[PDB]
RNA sequence: GAGGGACAAGUGGCGUUCAGCCACCCGAGAUUGAGCAAUAACAGGUCUGUGAUGCCCUUAGAUGUCCGGGGCUGCACGCGCGCUACACUGACUGGCUCAGCGUGUGCCUACCCUACGCCGGCAGGCGCGGGUAACCCGUUGAACCCCAUUCGUGAUGGGGAUCGGGGAUUGCAAUUAUUCCCCAUGAACGAGGAAUUCCCAGUAAGUGCGGGUCAUAAGCUUGCGUUGAUUAAGUCCCUGCCCU
């Protein structure tokens, strides 16, 4: 059930579209980069955003 | 009140089998001549095979174990496990 | 460095005579341990039930019917008594004849409802070998329990009696009774 | 001389305790730590309905009682100055000599 | 009436009135690649050698 | 080891029958005497409790019956008995076998004189302490 | 070597401790208990006739281990399951007169020191007694 | 020179204090061979009979338990032994022995080193258990 | 208390650039249990929760109000939720042995929890002491379980209702109900027809404790633990729901 919510995918696409540059292919680094470039109210939401951000990075780096 | 019961399964185990509280001398000589020759001695086996009440069975077993003919393997709550040498 | 043994036992060279029950009986060396009572975590995944040792499975199916529910200390005591009975009776290590009773116990074909969405003929189908091990242990403990109900005999004596008369399937045991009864119904619905 | 802070919520408890430690440690006061007494929980369970119709449906109310002890062995003249703090209305203070 | 043994290759699905049965192929070990479709109740993986009491059944479904 | 002693059943208190199962649990068959009063009588008679009823001495039987018919001569204080003090005589006594149903008939007879409703509902087909009788004791 | 009372099998220990109470005769068992007395809430008297020696052995053991107990404390040590019948069972307390009886017996026989806020505790006399008994039961265990 | 590790069974915790010395076992004042269940007076032996001679012969290990239940204490003491060896090897005898003996213990059983997070479920309001409910009533 | 730690992130396979699923390593855990909970309704229930209330009715010989008894309990019956059981995997008797929630007094109007010692067989009593509580009850020495004894297939000692006599204790009062204890009495009941409920892992079930009611007070209910399985991990036949 990783069917992730509209707000999560929305904020994730906004994050990658604004700041592609800081984000890398390392999940634990990208997690802390999300708290620097955004305001996330909760840690579960941080983890969900960062996971789908890394899964988008493994597509954008691909094609 | 009226006696109504919803199931009918009569004819129990064997219809109040009689059992001797005290061993006669013929039964005691039968003990002394073939209770060595059994392979495993429990009070249940001795009771159901020789028509003995279980307390009398435990009395006879604790007798002949004190003779040392029988060999104890273990004892616990409700099971008494025996053998004979050879 | 020691050999992993149950009590006074070897717990070794127990050979399942056929295949179709290998890897569902955990009698092997990587799943042989001292006591049957282990940390039960065997409902997590479907097929990880196979890694339980069959002696623990025999204890688990032995504790039933409310009055005896729980009390794994009591049922491990029962198994400890029963192996001590089978050791004195004919030798031939009780783990081996337990495996032989499991083989010559559970049914190999049954009857069930199949489709076509009409009148159900109770069609004869096969059986999973996991379900053979399960139904084997269930029929063994059921026969032992309702044999030891209301007699001078004990759970230990009736359980050892049921295991020995199931490893020697001479039509006196309740496991061979329900074995033959299920195969006759399957042949009649064949 | 000890001070018992028994409060209604955890955040105001932590804030008044941090203010007390910050107003304590600039002086030469040997301070024992904010020891955490265990949380008492007063529970009330209620039938939820004025008449007994429907599914049996129960409330489950809780309050959390929090408590911190701090020991300040001193002359009581300093403790009179320590007492004067604009304190949050959800916090209760005991002083014991 | 010989008894044959057969090991599972695939799982075609779960069928029955209750969904209890599993239509599967046990292949045949004795000769070349012969495989019939038989019903099994109870859990079954790949690599489960199955005991057959008749190798002449085939109750197929799509 | 006591091989065999020739006894099956005694005649005690002119009405009752003792078997051979034990001594302390076969004196139980006498009315008015149950679980613990026998274990009082047995331990005052100093009998080994392992022995059966079919292995015991008739002199010791008569001594037991003496303990049964009169406890207060030896010991066995007043609180333990069946017939408490305050009676149509005030005697701290133990009721007998045949005397028990007679004392019960005297109880019901003197409650019927008073017409206390305890004895009245006892004479009716009812329960005295049976607080609810919608479902209790049907048929 | 050193043998302490915890280092021995435990029901084996009380089996000899009740005997070495009977050897000395360190007991004041007055009248009613010798007559007949039930336990906490029980139906029969106990079978083993020296059960006051047995209770005294158990009391001596528990006062050696958990010191400072009293009458009601040892009353709750013994532990009551009272099957009331149709109405289900509960934890019922032991009898109080035997609980203070064994205390009065061991106090008169010089095996009870007083913890003054509480009650009974060990004496050095009873320490030597219980300890030599544990040593000889350990020797009987190995032998 | 000593390390204290814990048991963490379900609500049973064994403080295991391992000090250098000849080898002793204090379980609540009482040695190894005397535990409260006679049946599980082999299960707790599994770390000792699995490690062997020169390892307990090198470490003193004493155990203090304020646990929750009989069977829970056995697994708590068991896992406390198996973790006490791990931490005493991290302090005293190097990783080339520690990870190897830890691999032997884990390839035997994971629960000797890994605590299982399985506590109770809270008793739900509708039924008498945590999952079950009362009987409904139709007509 | 602050913070960290778990996201399908890593591998492989199935996948349309996908969405995602399956299997496995590592981890403590590959997700646990709840709470809250939409739009619109029922002619659902409460006027007996209210000084929340319309209208009607009664208001001095009262449908207001006290006060004394009685009663909702009264039994040829049928039905619902449950407790104890039907015994040997057990009862009896002794010994051994480990918990967790949480509760406790001079209170916004009437209120305790118990430690110790001594008397009594038990229920209980009398003096003394503590606790407005991580301080004392209370290292809550619980039951189940475990070891040993006796009982031996017998309506037996399983079963404990029925009921005779007595003794404490609350209370203003227990008798047509208190409650607790002792002795006595010792029934039906042999695992239950038609049918039906509940339940997937610390789960059902055995077992005891704490709270609510209260003075006396649990078989009820609500939380806590303690010992701890079997069989699934699937379908839409039966019951019922959601979308075309
Ligand atoms: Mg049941
Ligand atoms: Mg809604
Ligand atoms: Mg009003
Ligand atoms: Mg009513
Ligand atoms: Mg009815
Ligand atoms: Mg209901
Ligand atoms: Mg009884
Ligand atoms: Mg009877
Ligand atoms: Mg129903
Ligand atoms: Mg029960
Ligand atoms: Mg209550
Ligand atoms: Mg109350
Ligand atoms: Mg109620």
């Amino acid at each position: 059930g990783r069917v992730r919510t509209k707000t999560v995918k929305k904020a994730a696409r906004v994050i990658i579209e604004k700041y592609y540059t800081r984000l890398g292919n390392d999940f634990h680094t990208n997690k802390r980069v999300c708290e620097e470039i955004a305001i996330i109210p909760s840690k579960k939401l941080r983890n969900k955003i960062a996971g789908y951000v890394t899964h988008l990075m493994k597509r954008i780096q691909r094609g | 009140g009226k006696a109504k019961k919803k199931k009918w399964s009569k004819g129990k185990v064997r219809d109040k089998l009689n059992n001797l509280v005290l061993f006669d001398k013929a039964t005691y000589d039968k003990l002394c001549k073939e209770v060595p020759n059994y392979k495993l001695i429990t009070p249940a086996v001795v009771s159901e095979r020789l028509k003995i009440r279980g307390s009398l069975a435990r009395a006879a077993l604790q007798e002949l174990l004190s003779k040392g003919l029988i060999k104890l393997v273990s004892k616990h709550r409700a099971q008494v496990i025996y053998t004979r040498n050879t | 460095p020691d050999i992993k043994l149950f009590g006074k036992w070897s717990t070794d060279d127990v050979q399942i005579n056929d295949i179709s029950l290998q890897d569902y009986i955990a009698v092997k060396e990587k799943y042989a341990k001292y006591l049957p009572h282990s940390a039960g975590r065997y409902a997590a995944k479907r097929f990880r039930k196979a890694q339980c040792p069959i002696v623990e499975r025999l204890t688990n199916s032995m504790m039933m019917h409310g009055r005896n529910n729980g009390k794994k200390l009591m049922t491990v005591r029962i198994v400890k008594h029963a192996f001590e009975i089978i050791h004195l009776l004919t030798g031939e290590n009780p783990l081996q004849v337990l495996v032989n009773a499991i083989i010559n116990s559970g049914p190999r074909e049954d009857s069930t409802r199949i489709g076509r969405a009409g009148t159900v003929r109770r069609q004869a189908v096969d059986v999973s070998p996991l379900r053979r091990v399960n139904q084997a242990i269930w029929l063994l403990c059921t026969g032992a329990r309702e044999a030891a109900f209301r007699n001078i005999k004990t759970i230990a004596e009736c359980l050892a009696d049921e295991l020995i008369n199931a490893a020697k399937g001479s039509s006196n045991s309740y496991a061979i009774k329900k074995k033959d009864e299920l195969e006759r119904v399957a042949k009649s619905n064949r | 001389i000890r001070i018992t802070l028994t409060s209604r919520n955890v955040k105001s408890l932590e804030k008044v305790c941090a203010d007390l430690i910050r107003g304590a440690k600039e002086k030469n006061l040997k301070v024992k730590g904010p020891v955490r007494m265990p949380t008492k929980t007063l529970r009330i369970t209620t039938r939820k309905t004025p008449c007994g119709e429907g599914s049996k449906t129960w409330d489950r109310f809780q309050m959390r009682i929090h408590k911190r002890l701090i020991d300040l062995h001193s002359p009581s003249e300093i403790v009179k100055q320590i007492t004067s703090i604009s304190i949050e209305p959800g916090v209760e203070v005991e002083v014991t000599i | 009436q010989p008894i044959k043994l057969a090991r599972v290759t695939k799982v075609l699905g779960r069928t029955g009135s209750q969904g209890q049965c599993t239509q599967v192929r046990v292949e045949f070990m004795d000769d070349t690649s012969r495989s019939i479709i038989r019903n099994v109740k109870g859990p079954v993986r790949e690599g489960d050698v199955l005991t057959l009491l008749e190798s002449e059944r085939e109750a197929r479904r799509l | 080891v006591i091989p065999e002693k020739f006894q099956h059943i005694l005649r005690v208190l002119n009405t009752n029958i003792d078997g051979r199962r034990k001594i302390a649990f076969a004196i139980t068959a006498i009315k008015g005497v149950g679980r613990r009063y026998a274990h009082v009588v047995l331990r005052k008679a100093d009998i080994d409790l392992t022995k059966r009823a079919g292995e015991l001495t008739e002199d010791e039987v008569e001594r037991v019956i003496t303990i049964m018919q009169n406890p207060r001569q030896y010991k066995i204080p007043d609180w333990f008995l069946n017939r408490q003090k305050d009676v149509k005589d005030g005697k701290y006594s133990q009721v007998l076998a045949n005397g028990l149903d007679n004392k019960l008939r005297e109880d019901l007879e003197r409650l019927k004189k008073i017409r206390a409703h305890r004895g009245l509902r006892h004479f009716w087909g009812l329960r005295v302490r049976g607080q609810h009788t919608k479902t209790t004791g049907r048929r | 070597p050193g043998v302490t009372v915890k280092d021995v099998n435990q029901q084996e220990f009380v089996r000899a401790l009740a005997a070495f109470l009977k050897k000395s005769g360190k007991l004041k068992v007055p009248e009613w208990v010798d007559t007949v007395k039930l336990a906490k809430h029980k139906e029969l008297a106990p079978y083993d006739e020296n059960w006051f020696y047995t209770r005294a052995a158990s009391t001596a053991r528990h006062l050696y281990l958990r010191g400072g107990a009293g009458v009601g404390s040892m009353t709750k040590i013994y532990g009551g399951r009272q099957r009331n019948g149709v109405m289900p069972s509960h934890f019922s307390r032991g009898s109080k007169s035997v609980a203070r009886r064994v205390l009065q017996a061991l106090e008169g026989l010089k095996m009870v020191e007083k913890d003054q806020d509480g009650g009974r505790k060990l004496t050095p006399q009873g320490q030597r007694d219980l300890d030599r008994i544990a040593g000889q039961v350990a020797a009987a265990n190995k032998k | 020179q000593s390390v204290q590790v814990f048991g963490r069974k379900k609500t049973a915790t064994a403080v295991a204090h391992c000090k250098r010395g000849n080898g002793l076992i204090k379980v609540n004042g009482r040695p190894l061979e005397m535990i409260e269940p006679r049946t599980l007076q082999y299960k707790l032996l599994e770390p000792v009979l699995l490690l062997g001679k020169e390892r307990f012969a090198g470490v003193d290990i004493r155990v203090r338990v304020k646990g929750g239940g009989h069977v829970a204490q056995i697994y708590a003491i068991r896992q406390s032994i198996s973790k006490a060896l791990v931490a005493y090897y991290q302090k005293y005898v190097d990783e080339a022995s520690k990870k190897e003996i830890k691999d032997i213990l884990i390839q035997y059983d994971r629960t000797l080193l890994v605590a299982d997070p399985r506590r109770c479920e809270s008793k739900k309001f509708g039924g008498p258990g945590a999952r079950a409910r009362y009987q409904k009533s139709y007509r």
